[PDB]
RNA sequence: AGGAUUGAAAGGGAAUAAGAUUAAUAGUUCUUAAUCAAGAGAAUGGUAACAUAUCAUGAACUUUAAAAUGGAGUGUGAAAAUCUACGGAAGAGUUCUCUUUUCUUCUUAACAAAAGUAAAUUCCACUGAAAUGAAUCAAUCAGAGAAGUGGAAUUUAUUGGCUUUGUAAGAAAUUCAAUGAAUUGUGGUAUUUUUGCAGUCUUCAUAAAAAUUAAAGGGAAUCUUUUGCUCGUAC
RNA sequence: UGUAAGUUAGCAAGAAAGAGUAGCUCUGGUGAUUAUCGAAUCAGAACUUUAAAGGUUAGGGGAAUCCGACUGUUUAAUAAAAACAUAGCAUUCUGAUAAAUCUAAAAGGUUCAUUACAGAAUGUGAUUUCUGCCCAGUGCUCUG
RNA sequence: UUUCACUCAUUUCGUUAAAUGUUAA
């Protein structure tokens, strides 16, 4: 069993100091410093994690491909596909009920 | 002697209030003419536990109504309210629970809560968890109504000061037995520094006015006049009555 | 599994009896569900003190500390809108 | 480094005028032709000798070629 | 039948949610290889701009340009509305057939231009006006 | 347009790894291989979930999300270490008593690629469950729609988790010869650690903010090359 | 295997008490894929001996009385306790321009990002049971 | 001689000092 030292000045465990043991040629093992878990984005209205955007760090999305950030649709990255179908049912009935409602009832 | 504990708390070192997680300040919009004349809409977006308070808030979020943009606000949750929903505040306000209506409005009988006590003020009275106030009568002539506060006293009230309708929620919070020590010492998370209480008898005469000699006991009468100075006013402050009651 | 501590028994026998039957009562309606008054489900868990969400159903409730619904805040509903029917006619 | 999987993208890469550095390894089955460009180091895993004899024919003549085998240069 | 050829529809998924189209052909009981049932629409990708008395006459040709789209959509998909477009008026809609759907390559662009152009000279003398406004949700 | 200064070498944060080298410095030097920032030279496809080496324009203004959030305990994916099965290569130990025997080596980085192929969760389409089914260690779920079939997405210590591949065998390790030659398979219903994931429990406790980034609503307007400063760095 | 009184019915409880345990050679049970492959675990049987947890690690037990209910804290350096704390019970004042209270003063400061299910000041110390009589004196209060 | 009525110093507050008051409409 080889043990290893830390390569860096950091001597505590805080969780930007992760570290994971590789072995490399010659049976020796070498220090990695491992990213922290990210998370995805949420729909505006009920808080549910989007489908197609990756859980990246948030300067890392500048790196990502154009559309590897977003969905093809209205309010796409910011709401669901239920959190827009609700949305456009609003805004398409209600604006039909003000239509019986005044303008000569 | 030394200064009594009492007088150590309003220096504010260690009893200073341990606000740094919560929320924000409660308290109704500020008073414009859409709330004098007219009525907004609000959506309660979610309701929050905020450290310290026994009662749940909720975040509103008003639209701008003279520039454009959002308004986001932070009641206090009337028992009864859920997300999504919308609530009214204004003159010309629906008498709904969780509507927010000048109290000159409100017919007698009625429960409200957050109640102003100056108009434009945003909420003094009855905010605690379960706590109310109901409103007792108006006088048209000089436009004041009469509400009754939750300790049983008759409060008189401009008939323009706005109050919300309800009860809030977290009622019946005190009636759970504490049962340990770390239960109570949890309590005070988002609080003062107050909670393991050293009797003063058990103190030394230096310390208290009650630290005792051969025997624990105070030796002359806790109860004292309002005018005694800081230091020795420990115990009954102008008791009008002791002992058990029946 | 036991004659007469039915939630208690976490306790052990070390909080006085009578302190351990009142505390019976908040424990189980503290951690019970409850009929959800939007979707009828039996799905409404406690959060915070005052906070209910309904588990299957995407809603928020805010209510009693150990209840979704008190006693006082029952009859104030009730209150209310007999008053406001009152008010809208005559 | 980037490795090219056909043929025709390694006769392109060699006929334009980026090209750096060429070193050729032999092994014990396949051939590596590993053209240094400015940013990468692409190479082809050939493993008929007739083809690899077809590349060294269309190499640029003001370009360095490096043969690597069993010893290190 | 509530979705007829003719019919107006707001679309509620994909990449055409919120836009407004119309009804071409229905087939509720679907395809072979179409194992939902689906209806053809021809609608407003991009709606007009409003124009104003300012503008060269050309930017008021080009402001009031509409882009349209063809697609085959489930009907579970859409909303019927109470609007009906005259099919007749809309000739180059009635032609939008299934068999010209051809699944997985680029639809016709010069089909698309067709209708695209008479969508906005139709809109230009105001015949038609809920179909080219915008849906604000 | 909105609120001044300081405050963290354990909180947040653009981007570097392997081998070699010195009497002593090394994610800093050398070789090789990369990355980041700042520059200089008005689109399609899919029913849908959603997808396309930049692509495929998007100003003022507003919103949303990320950075950014407790603990316990249970199950499980994966890697490493230890142990072990099959198959060998090379060297060493014991050998008067036996031992086809005991022991050592059999390795591989950042960054990228995409032959083959996993576990878990959430959504989409068809159809409509009662003779109620489905499922876990536990649970838990269903006509505001279960199970079934066919799909989409995300997570799994860099691209995309594992094997594999470029890097890259030319390195390094183990031997042999006097610089030059040899090999570097495949597994496991075992244990521990690490790392995620999934739901359960618990709180009169609900367990940070900003710098900074992306997206949306809106419709205003009409590959090559250069640089990367100051300070700490011995023990 | 067996286990008492007492009890807040949860415990007391590892109560107390009794029996077995080694080595060698075997047998059976607990799975996966369609006979092979694997997991340490449990039970059983003969035989032998120096009759077997004990090299190391590893609870003395019982019957009562007093105090504190419990987990916790304490005189750094002679006192770790029956002392302090604690939950429970109770009393007092306060509608917030307030109560307590820091400051020489202050559009000053703390509880207070608060609002009577709250804030501030005290006594007793879990649970059960009960808190007797006295307002003359000294306090405090009054709508006199 | 307290007893009142107004605000004009003064006290206590609220906002982005964001429709106060009177007519018209």
């Amino acid at each position: 069993a080889v043990r290893v030292t830390y390569v860096r000045k950091h001597s505590y465990n805080t969780k930007s100091n992760g570290i994971r043991i590789v072995k490399t040629a010659g049976g020796n093992m070498t220090v990695q410093h491992r990213q922290k878990i990210s998370n995805g984005v949420r729909c505006g209205d009920c808080g549910c994690v989007l489908a197609g955007i990756r859980h990246i760090r948030p300067h890392q999305y500048g790196w990502l491909g154009k559309s590897k950030r977003t969905v093809t649709r209205a309010y796409g990255g910011v709401k669901c596909h239920k959190c827009v179908q609700k949305k456009i049912l609003r805004a398409f009935l209600i604006n039909e009920h003000n239509l019986i409602k005044l303008a000569a009832a | 002697g030394r200064r009594t504990l009492s007088q150590r708390k309003g220096r504010g070192s260690i009893f200073k209030s341990r606000s740094h997680h919560k929320l924000g300040v409660a308290q109704h919009r500020a008073i414009d003419f859409f709330e004098r004349h007219s009525t907004v809409r609000g959506l309660v977006k979610s309701i929050e536990h905020d450290p310290g308070r026994g009662a749940p808030l909720a975040r509103v979020v008003f639209r701008n109504p003279r520039q454009y943009g959002l308004d986001k606000e932070l009641f206090i949750c009337a028992e009864g309210l859920y997300s999504g929903q919308y609530i009214y505040c204004g003159s010309k306000a629906s008498l709904h629970i969780g509507n927010v209506l000048p109290i000159g409005q409100c017919p007698e009988g009625t429960v409200v809560c957050n109640v102003e006590s100056k108009p434009g003020d945003r909420g003094i009275i009855a905010r605690a968890s379960g706590n109310y106030a109901t409103v007792i009568s108006h006088n048209a002539d000089n436009e004041t109504t009469r509400i009754r506060l939750p300790s049983g006293a008759k409060k008189t009230l401009k008939s323009n000061c706005r109050a919300m309708v309800g009860i809030i929620a977290g009622g019946g919070r005190t009636e759970k037995p504490i049962l340990k020590a770390g239960v109570a010492y949890r309590m005070y998370k988002a609080k003062r520094t107050t909670w393991p209480r050293v009797r003063g008898v058990a103190m030394n005469p230096v310390d208290h006015p009650h630290g005792g000699g051969n025997h624990q006991h105070v030796g002359h009468p806790t109860t004292l006049k309002r005018s005694s100075p800081p230091g020795q006013k420990a115990g009954k402050v102008a008791a009008r009555r002791t002992g058990l009651i029946r | 599994r036991t004659k007469k501590v039915g939630i208690v028994g976490k306790y052990g026998t070390r909080y006085g009896a009578s302190l351990r039957k009142v505390i019976k009562k908040i424990e189980i309606a503290q951690h019970s569900k409850y009929v959800c008054p939007f979707c009828c489900k039996e799905a409404v868990r406690r959060t915070a003190c005052g906070i209910w969400e309904c588990k299957g159903c995407k809603k928020q409730i805010a209510g009693g500390a150990y209840t979704l619904s008190t006693i006082s805040g029952a009859t104030v509903r009730s209150t209310v809108r007999r008053l406001r029917d009152a008010k809208n006619s005559q | 480094p980037k490795q090219v999987q056909e043929f025709k993208q390694i006769l392109k890469l060699l006929k334009s005028g980026s090209i750096r550095a060429v070193r050729v390894k032999t092994n014990g089955e396949n051939t590596k032709f590993k053209v240094r460009c400015a940013k990468y180091l692409y190479t082809y895993i050939c493993a008929d000798k007739a083809k690899a004899e077809e590349l060294k024919k269309a190499i640029p003549k003001d370009i360095h070629v490096v043969e690597i085998a069993k010893k290190a240069p | 039948k509530i979705l007829a050829p003719g019919r107006v529809v707001i679309i509620l998924s994909g990449r055409f949610a919120g836009k407004k189209a119309v009804v071409s052909s229905v087939n509720l009981q679907g395809t072979k290889d179409r194992k939902y049932g689906f209806v053809t629409v021809v609608g407003v990708e991009r709606a007009p701009l409003k124009i104003t008395r300012k503008m060269s006459a050309k930017v008021q040709e080009m402001r009031t340009s509409v882009k349209s789209f063809c697609k085959v959509i489930n009907v579970n998909h859409v909303m019927p509305t109470k609007y009906t477009v005259n099919l007749e008026q809309f000739n180059l809609i009635k032609q939008v057939k299934i068999n010209n759907f051809e699944a997985g390559k680029v639809y016709p662009i010069s089909q698309k231009k067709a209708i695209s152009s008479q969508f906005a000279e139709e809109y230009r003398k105001g015949k038609e006006s809920w179909l080219f406004t915008k849906l604000r949700f």
